[PDB]
């Protein structure tokens, strides 16, 4: 895999984890013990997870209906990003995927910090 | 050095959390 | 400085700058404070700067994946021009380069106006 | 002593970051 295929696969993987939460709401818990919305590569994936956490906290089912209805307002999720999540194929055992999303996240934070540092050094 | 230190420290923590995970 | 070499240098400098932005997506604010897409010598680099500016306004990462996803698909950036940008070496401090890119843009605008003045005079 | 440590570290971070980038392409 070249770098491009990896980024494309991180995006795909996020969709699959989120799709699985829609099909099995209770997993939001095991996934959240590792991920925050901030850990998502594709921002709309983060806002989706952020809406789902909020729904779960109040015991409202996590589905297409409620994700849209309670969707922020000032911030929205594009139609295609929504469809692309709902349409992803749910797999069993997303432990690996969740781990790859977290790993990729730490890598990005390291990169941001690496930049900022060599930036303050002028 | 001020914010950078806090960013390196919190980054270091998000790191060891992945291991403390169990 | 050979004229050919110079031109090749301008093209090479634009990539290194764009490659630098891909390494630190935040550097796009600084670069944009001096450069518009139309200020790039090699058009595909300006088009790239354009898609990047758009991706940053949506807080979407500027990387190989999204650059290709956000490409107009009516108009596209030939793969060789992409690998050119992504493979170039991010430098440290692309300041001078940015001002160099801006300077050659101004020169070309100078030359263009020079021609319209000459042409529109020889009625 | 002093900021000698804040060079071994940063350089440590820069080496890890560079390692991850080199391991992503070419």
């Amino acid at each position: 895999m070249d770098h491009l295929k990896h980024l494309q696969q991180l995006q795909n993987i996020e969709r699959i984890v989120l799709s699985g939460i829609v099909l099995a709401n209770h997993k939001i818990e095991e996934v959240h013990s590792v991920l925050e919305p901030s850990d998502f590569y594709y921002p709309p994936n983060g806002l989706f997870f952020e809406i789902a956490l909020k729904l779960h906290e109040e015991d409202c089912p996590i589905d297409e209906n409620f994700i849209r209805q309670k969707m922020p307002k000032d911030k929205q999720i594009k139609e295609e990003d929504l469809v692309a999540i709902f349409a992803a194929s749910p797999i069993d055992n997303i432990e690996a995927y969740v781990e790859e999303i977290k790993n990729a996240s730490i890598k990005r934070k390291l990169f941001g910090l690496a930049n900022t540092i060599r930036e303050q050094a002028h | 050095i001020k914010n950078a230190s806090i960013k390196r420290k919190l980054f270091g923590l998000a790191n060891t959390i992945r291991e403390q995970a169990l």
